[PDB]
């Protein structure tokens, strides 16, 4: 849908390099540029498309190529004449950035006028504005991120307003349509009907008179209705902003807009932006702020002061965060999806300059050097260059927050001078799914390591700055490169993790070395960017189903996918492994019954005795499968546990129905077809996709019964004696000739947890997965939007800024959460670290205990006695992680004999550590209390 | 009684005191929401709420609205 | 997480159960236990059964794992030794209890089979129709391969 709309971009400066990314990235199929203003040293400090050989050349021109080489299938354009009418009636949204407010507002009225999408997006070093015009009248067709949340009915009444049983959320008004549904034919399909909520539980959908009896199953899913959204154009929205934000920040978002008004006044008046730092413009720019008098309350003439000081820069970080926005506005605008923003977006990050007690930069101190940071001194200066210039930075993950974050890093000149550096550290390789989420990647990069194609690219944007490609994870099998001494040099760690675990880990060696760590993480178009300090903020708490419901009773969604990825498993990659491994039980049935292995075997050898000869052989053993799997093991439930068990098939768990075979149906004949060739790839046969001589080889040889397959398979009962093994042993005396079977690794992969899932969840009512959710519940690939990206690097770098300020107070530091889908931004200080109390000790989460082991090494009981006239509790347990060195509860004798033993006489020396990380428990401890860990120093 | 938007994008209500703590409030959107409590916390205009505080030191008015946020896998 | 593992471990070896024998750990991993538990129920106790308790890193949140390392033949017990203990389950396992509940559970289950939560449905099928024959194979397989009762 989005390849049909056509997207013009005004202004290449860094805001609109991210927007051109994000939108090339995304697939948007047209762009047109539009920058004629020569390349100068201000832009390369945002700009990541343009470099210093292209000085004097128009922006856009020379960005061109490097948005083409992003994506191939996007038509990257440039315009190099003026915006008038006839160019803009060509596109569908049109995008202003470093434009001026008179031809912000000729534009603005234009679109308006003709139904053009008109979206403003600017950055005055640490303030961000946007503006959005989608329209008097906008159609937004799914105004909410998730998929609509699908059930299954229990029970339909008819007659006045129905009675619905259900096996979710429901809402009055809402309308819901009806899929999957037997005796009510008429209903799949149908026309959305109105509902209602009952306080017992039960809804109602209004008249069904006319309509029969229920007969079973039935799915019924809420279509998400569109709402009508109206923008007002630029031309008022400056007088009356609806800026999105909270009731405590609306005051600071309204200063911010007449601080701009203010700003652009200054403009038309002077025809120069502001000088860096200049005090005599500021006030100017104030006595502008203050002539324009209130919005249709007192301003803020200190905050305008400081806007006006800091606004002659643009900075990276401030660049990603709002061309992410305004790249998925734009993206809403094409397709129609999600909410877009009111009218107003106005992003402050002035926390990133120093405090009000510090010195502020000088007018001086900012000026122009002809250097790829003139647009970043502009706001902090060259001595934060330099000391930004000497950061060594370990950056764990490269992927796509971790490639965002190197981009800003190059841009910013992180590790450009001596001493200072990046270290990237990612193990994975790139995958062709990692391209089109991230623009550090090309087709030449396949298959090569993450790490190290982010480094190269990195080095091209910058070739200041040492980026060290590191191949190895950050876990605990890696502490012999990641140790100390590694630490030593690295003043702060930045994680683009993909899991809870990594995070975790990374997290507890950052409070470990005391290392700023600022944390990265994504999921749809949620995002959050948190930073934790040493001793100023909290540490990162990270967040934590059996075969023996799933293998008889799969109750959801989860558990049916679950029961398939494991059929999968176990039929195609495991017991193909078990008998490769060892042919001693093909061999030995004495040897079989102690291995354990009858099953499986017996399930792959499968209703033939005989190895498979041909295609047409082989689809044989795929629909027997079927039988034994979906109608025969049913079948012995059913008998084993009767309807009327005592029923058992009450509440949320129901009676479930054998399923008989059908060759004209879609879903047996496509598990047939991924079943019989998953196998053939593994025993060597050739496979095949003709499904017409397929089922024409179904219907022309089917089983006559499936009753009697007693005769072929053996129970559970029996598999586990001699009778069982002796006669599978006979039976697969002709299994261990010839090449092994080759294990399939997760082609036909997806289609059989698809055709499985599916006849699962038609055979026990639950709702059936569709191919992009059982995809995403059995690869657990990571719903994922560049946009998000984006806006979480620039806002982890924004912290980056403070990070590397120095010295700074808690309020300073901001922790961030952002959704695009329904315009919410929220930027909190973090609270301190929580005060743990027991008798006269207090501490954080960060204390610690740090005591010498000597150059003799003191004994067990030395230290014991030191900690406890240090503390003031005697030591009641000491462990190193998971063995226990001491503990009071032992006996005297062990007790003595480890008490008088060294620590690392007690613990395996680990190579190069200097310090031992001990934990320790003493008297009248209250449950899981932990306390401050011991860092016995060498 | 307040709405709680949940992660799904709908707004559910609740019932609950002010001298309530967050914690009973935290513990019955897990138990309507089927989400269990370690992978979201709650948001009152912007500021995250804390589950040992009590609702009375954040401020909830009547009828007032409490966003949920989930914690993110990664990317 | 280690410590609070060293604690159960420390108020179970100071008074154990009588149904359980000779728990230990192995001396440098706290989070894995070793025991011997004793059936009560006639056709079980007639052997001692070997059990591994496996405590996860994330152990006070996430329950541990129960694993008979001597075959036994149960209704609840897969044949690779895992216990479908219902405290233990993700389901309700809650950080307020302690390793100590899961094994009277797990004694109680032991001693006392409930078919209607299958692990291996053959065997609960032949304890619901023919118990007889159930006792009479589970006593044979666990005589033939049982741990001596100490
Ligand atoms: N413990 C870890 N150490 C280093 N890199 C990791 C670790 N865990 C995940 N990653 C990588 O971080 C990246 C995060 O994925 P994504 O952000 O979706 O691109 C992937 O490339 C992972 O391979």
């Amino acid at each position: 849908r989005i390849q049909g709309a056509k997207v013009l971009l005004s202004g290449l400066q860094g805001l609109g390099a991210e927007v051109a990314k994000n939108l090339v990235l995304m697939g948007v199929g047209s762009l047109t540029l539009h920058d004629p203003h020569p390349t100068c040293w201000s832009d390369l400090a945002a700009q990541f498309l343009l470099s210093e050989q292209d000085l004097g050349r128009s922006r856009a021109e020379a960005s061109q190529k490097l948005l083409a080489e992003l994506n191939g299938a996007v038509q990257v354009s440039v315009y190099t004449g003026d915006i008038t009418k006839d160019l803009l009636l060509d596109f569908q949204v049109v995008v202003l950035t470093a434009s001026r407010l008179e031809e912000q507002l000729r534009v603005g009225t234009l679109c308006h006028e003709h139904g053009v999408c008109f979206l403003v997006a600017d950055t005055r070093g640490l303030v961000g504005q946007l503006f959005c015009d989608f329209g008097e009248n906008f159609t937004v067709q799914d105004p909410t991120e998730a998929e609509p949340l699908t059930a299954n009915i229990q029970h339909i009444s008819q007659g006045s307003p129905g009675i619905l049983t259900l096996r979710h959320h429901f809402h009055t008004g809402d309308w819901v349509t009806f899929s999957g549904i037997e005796g009510m034919v008429e209903l799949n399909g149908c026309d959305p009907r109105p509902l209602h909520v009952r306080e017992d539980g039960t809804l109602e959908i209004g008249d069904t008179t006319a309509f029969s009896c229920y007969l079973r199953g039935g799915a019924v899913t809420e279509v998400k209705r569109a709402k009508t959204v109206s923008h007002e154009p630029l031309d008022t929205a400056l007088l009356q902003p609806r800026v999105v934000a909270q009731s405590a920040q609306k005051v600071r978002a309204r200063c911010l807009h007449q601080s701009f008004r203010a700003l652009h006044k200054f403009q038309q008046l002077h025809g120069r932006p502001p000088k860096p730092w200049d005090p005599v413009d500021a006030e100017m720019v104030v006595d502008l702020a203050q002539a324009m008098g209130p919005l249709k309350e007192q301003l803020d003439e200190a905050l305008v002061r400081t806007v006006a000081l800091s606004s002659a820069g643009g900075l990276s970080p401030m660049a990603a965060v709002l061309g992410a926005v305004a790249a998925q506005e734009v993206l809403k605008a094409i397709s129609g999806k999600f909410m877009p923003l009111d009218q107003w977006l106005y992003f402050d990050a002035l926390d990133c300059l120093p405090e009000d007690g510090d010195p502020f930069p000088n007018p001086e101190d900012c000026a122009p050097r002809r250097c790829r940071y003139d647009g970043q001194t502009a706001v902090f200066g060259t001595n934060f260059q330099e000391k930004l210039s000497h950061q060594h930075y370990l950056l764990v993950g490269a992927g796509a927050v971790g490639c965002e974050l190197l981009k800003s890093f190059a841009l910013m000149g992180l590790g450009a001078g001596d001493g200072g550096g990046v270290t990237v550290a990612d193990m994975d390789h790139v995958e062709l799914s990692n391209l089109s989420r991230q623009f550090l990647f090309r087709s030449q990069d396949i298959h090569r390591k993450k790490a190290e194609v982010a480094a190269e690219a990195t080095r091209r944007l910058n070739a200041d700055l040492q980026v060290t490609p590191l191949n190895l994870q950050l876990d605990p099998t890696t502490e012999d490169i990641f140790g100390d001494d590694f630490f030593s040099g690295v003043n702060g760690v930045a994680a683009a993790l993909d899991t809870f675990e990594a995070r975790d880990y990374v997290a507890a060696r950052c409070t470990h070395f005391l290392k700023p760590l600022l944390e990265a993480g994504t999921m749809g178009t949620r995002g959050s960017a948190s930073v934790f300090i040493p001793h100023v903020t909290e540490n990162y708490k990270a967040p934590s189903d059996p075969v023996c419901t799933v293998r008889y009773i799969p109750a959801t969604t989860e558990h049916t996918v679950q029961w398939a990825k494991g059929e999968f498993d176990d039929l195609f990659c495991e017991s193909a492994k078990t008998i490769n491994s060892h042919p001693q039980a093909l061999s030995s049935p004495e040897d079989l019954v102690k291995s354990q292995k009858q099953p499986l075997l017996q399930t792959m050898r499968g209703v033939l005795t005989e190895r498979p000869q041909t295609w047409q052989d082989c689809v044989l053993w795929a629909f027997g499968h079927w039988q034994l799997r979906f109608h025969y093991g049913i079948t012995q439930l059913l008998r084993t546990y009767p309807p009327d068990k005592v029923p058992f098939w009450s509440g949320p768990k129901q009676c479930p129905q054998p399923l008989k075979f059908d060759a004209s149906q879609d879903m047996h004949l496509l598990y047939v077809l991924a079943a019989a060739n998953l196998y053939a790839q593994m025993h060597g046969l050739p496979g095949s996709q003709d499904q017409t001589a397929l089922r024409g080889l179904l219907n022309l040889l089917p089983l006559p019964d499936p009753q009697n397959l007693d005769r072929i398979f053996a129970s559970e009962l029996e598999l586990d004696s001699p009778s069982g093994c002796k006669q599978l042993h006979e039976d697969l005396k002709t299994w261990s000739k010839g090449p092994p079977l080759k294990p399939l690794t997760f082609n036909f992969h997806v289609d059989f947890v698809v055709a499985a899932a599916s006849l699962r969840a038609q055979n026990y009512g639950i709702p059936v997965a569709s191919h992009a959710e059982t995809k995403r519940i059995v690869g657990r690939i990571i719903p994922a939007v560049v946009t998000t990206t984006a806006a979480v690097a620039g806002l982890v770098g924004l912290e980056l800024y403070k990070v590397v300020g120095g010295p700074r107070p808690r309020h300073a530091f901001r922790h961030s959460y952002l959704h695009l889908a329904e315009n919410y931004f929220s930027r909190w200080v973090p609270k301190a670290p929580d005060i743990q109390k027991f008798h006269h000790l207090k501490w954080t989460c960060w204390d610690r205990l740090e005591v010498p082991a000597g150059q003799p090494e003191r004994t067990l009981e030395s230290l014991l006695a030191h900690i406890q006239e240090l503390q003031g509790l005697r030591v009641t347990m000491l462990l190193h992680g998971s063995a226990l060195l001491y503990s009071a509860g032992w006996s005297e004798e062990k007790q003595t004999q480890h008490l008088s033993r060294r620590v690392t006489d007690l613990v395996k020396k680990v190579p190069g550590q200097r310090v031992l990380v001990l934990e320790l428990g003493y008297e009248g401890e209250e449950d899981d209390t932990n306390f401050p860990r011991l860092h016995y120093k060498l | 009684s307040i709405l709680v938007r949940n992660d799904k994008g709908r707004s559910s209500p609740y019932e609950v005191q002010l001298k309530q703590t967050v914690a009973e409030l935290k513990q019955q959107v897990c138990q309507k929401e089927r989400v269990q409590a370690d992978q979201f916390w709650l948001s009152f205009e912007g500021r995250p709420m804390d589950d040992e505080h009590p609702l009375e030191e954040y401020g909830l008015m009547k009828g007032c609205t409490v966003f949920m946020n989930l914690r993110l896998r990664g990317g | 997480a280690s410590k609070r593992v060293a604690k159960e471990l420390e108020d179970l070896q100071k008074e154990l159960p009588k149904y359980l024998r000779n728990l230990s750990s192995e001396e440098d991993n706290v989070l894995v236990w070793h025991a011997l538990l004793l059936p009560e129920r006639p056709p079980y106790n007639l052997k001692a059964f070997r059990l591994s308790i496996s405590f996860p890193r994330e152990y006070p949140f996430q329950p541990p794992t129960v694993k008979f390392t001597t075959r036994i033949y149960h209704p609840n017990v897969d044949r690779d030794g895992r216990v479908c203990l219902p405290i233990i389950s993700k389901k309700n396992w809650k950080a307020s209890t302690r390793t100590s509940q899961v094994l009277e559970a797990l004694n109680m289950l032991v001693n006392q089979p409930e078919p209607g939560q299958p692990v291996r449905l053959e065997l609960a099928e032949q304890l619901t129709q023919d118990p007889e024959l159930f006792d009479q194979m589970a006593q044979e397989f666990t005589l033939q391969f049982g741990v001596d009762r100490p």
